[PDB]
């Protein structure tokens, strides 16, 4: 009953959960996703490292991020599956609930639930990313007493984009053979600052204006982005971060 | 019209013609002191922007945003009036945006609750309203006669100018129905609405639960169950981001302005964090300027005349 996996996977499962296999060992074997650490010294946790950080937006103040840990995800079965054909393959952030990470490393991102939408999701039912980490971040829903959470960079086969000015939940049907949306934001990362990690796009910071407007009423803040089909995502990196907030009261 | 700007210079605000007018009107009634004119019939003074007019203000740091900035004043509501100091009752006119005149006068009671009352589209129907009020409880032959002949003035003076002395005017009707929430204190929230609903979404909580997760939180017996007792606290406020990242500003205003409004100190921190990016983000540069400064020192005595 002893563990075989290096000590930062190993403190990463105790995280997300709770024989001749160790439990730690046995969890992992059980997710069927290579997880591979990183060293912090190393050219990928710089690039990654600088992309957490000039992507914090301007309106998630009460907060800052430190990038503890940075681990590699190959799952198996989803280098295959993806659209290698379509371009717009860019490197995006999702955030989710730390009780989430097993569904997530297990089963690949899933679409929004076929369940209740409550009024509906605000661009239907996709998976959702973003190209600012801190609109990511807050989607992890850390507090002053857990302030450890995680943040997925996955490949995204964009493709042709269907771009949207303002909400709508039927955005689905309106694709109409382009291959996502993008939700148009004031502010995004800008292509002068784009660049390249193991053949995929980091859409890099400082924010700027990105000259949209609505002609109509309200622009939102930030892009969005969604795909509606799990074969266009491609995990790539897993960030272990510490929220560092601001006086609680 | 020349005295009008050293008034508004130092709030950096624009006062209605009725605060200008009234001013004569009291000066009519006591030339020597204008502001103490309704002060031994009624118990008001005229402070706040009066005390500018009334030339109180050369004897002096000074910081207007607090001056007559009682202990529940959102930065929606400027006094210009005091009464009882038992009930620390005064009044002040309510602007929803900096940008605009006020869209009428308010009513608080410092020492009783944090609810801010309609009191008529004008400071002389809010005297007025008051005036009718305390007559009904003086038994003295004296006041009562010094009271009925002043009535006789400002209905007149009102009649005189156009201004409406109802408790609820047309504008007021008209206001309230771009009211896109009350807050704890009843007065409302309006923000700019597009053609798609944004602009204001709901708390996940109704007023009672809101105000029931903060009693558990001032009442927790040690900083161990406080820090606990945050969690539905800081849930709230992660949706308040994902509303700002999609333009419902009035989502954090609403919660920022509860939570000030319960009015416990375990609350300045969040509310700090709220309010001034829910002001900047609506265009109310202002007001947010106003509420960081009335956190950072938000006292129960506030005349800074002293
Ligand atoms: N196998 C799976 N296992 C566990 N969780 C899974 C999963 N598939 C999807 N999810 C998780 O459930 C949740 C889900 O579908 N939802 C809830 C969220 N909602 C809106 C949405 O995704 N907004 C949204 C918008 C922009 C960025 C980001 C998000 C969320 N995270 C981000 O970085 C869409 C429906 C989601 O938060 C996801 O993390």
């Amino acid at each position: 009953p002893e563990s075989q996996l290096d000590l930062r996977v190993q403190e990463l499962i105790k995280l997300i959960c709770n024989s001749p296999e160790h439990p730690l060992d046995q969890h992992y074997r059980n997710l069927h996703c290579a997880l591979r650490p990183l060293d912090h010294e190393s050219y990928e946790f710089k690039v990654i490292s600088q992309y957490l950080q000039s992507t914090h937006a301007p309106t998630h103040s009460d907060y800052t991020m430190t990038l503890l840990d940075l681990f590699e995800v190959e799952k198996d079965g989803e280098k295959e599956a993806f659209r290698e054909d379509l371009h717009n393959r860019m490197l995006l952030w999702h955030g989710s609930r730390m009780s989430n990470w097993v569904g997530i490393l297990s089963h690949g991102l899933r679409i929004a639930p076929p369940e209740a939408p409550i009024t509906g999701y605000m661009f239907g039912k996709g998976i959702y990313f973003a190209d600012m980490s801190s609109k990511s971040a807050n989607y992890c829903f850390a507090s002053r007493l857990k302030n450890t959470g995680l943040l997925l960079l996955s490949e995204v086969a964009l493709g042709q984009c269907n771009e949207l000015l303002e909400a709508n939940p039927k955005a689905e049907g309106l694709l109409q053979g382009k291959h996502s949306t993008k939700g148009l934001g004031k502010m995004a990362p800008s292509s002068a600052h784009f660049v390249t990690l193991n053949g995929s796009t980091v859409p890099l910071g400082p924010a700027s204006d990105t000259g949209i407007l609505n002609p109509d009423g309200y622009t939102l803040n930030y892009n969005e982005y969604i795909v509606y089909n799990p074969n266009q995502v491609r995990m790539r990196y897993l960030l272990k971060v510490q929220f560092n907030f601001l006086q609680l009261w | 019209h020349h005295l009008r700007k050293e008034v508004e210079n130092h709030y950096k605000l624009s006062l209605p013609e009725d605060f200008y007018h009234f001013w004569k009107f009291c000066e009519e009634l006591d030339p020597e002191k204008p502001s103490d004119s309704l002060s031994a019939s009624l118990g008001l003074q005229l402070v706040g922007p009066y005390d500018i007019l009334a030339g109180k203000h050369k004897t002096k740091g000074l910081n207007f945003n607090l001056h007559w900035r009682f202990y529940y004043d959102p930065p929606e509501f400027q006094t210009i009036i005091i009464g009882d100091n038992k009930t620390q009752y005064h009044m002040g006119y309510f602007r929803d945006s900096p940008d605009e005149f006020p869209v009428y006068v308010g009513i608080n009671e410092a020492k009783k609750n944090c609810i801010i009352v309609p009191n008529g589209d004008n400071v002389f129907a809010a005297v007025k309203l008051f005036l009718t009020k305390k007559l009904k409880e003086i038994t003295d032959k004296k006041k009562i006669n010094l009271l009925k002949n002043i009535d006789e003035k400002l209905t007149e003076a009102a009649r005189e100018l156009g201004y409406s002395l109802e408790q609820r005017t047309v504008k007021m009707k008209q206001r309230d129905k771009k009211v896109v929430t009350k807050t704890f204190h009843g007065a409302g929230l309006v923000v700019p609405v597009d053609k798609n609903d944004v602009g204001y979404r709901e708390l996940p909580e109704t007023d009672a639960d809101l105000k029931r997760i903060c009693k558990t939180i001032v009442e927790a017996a040690s900083d161990e169950e406080r820090l606990k007792a945050f969690a539905p606290i800081q849930e709230m406020m992660t949706f308040v981001q994902f509303a700002n990242d999609e333009c419902d500003y009035g989502m954090g205003l609403e919660l920022g302005m509860d939570l000030f409004c319960y009015g416990s100190h375990y609350f300045h921190k969040v509310a700090g964090q709220l309010l001034p990016l829910a002001y900047n983000l609506l265009k109310r540069n202002l007001f947010a300027e106003i509420i960081e400064e009335h956190l950072a020192n938000r006292s129960q005595e506030n005349i800074d005349q002293l």
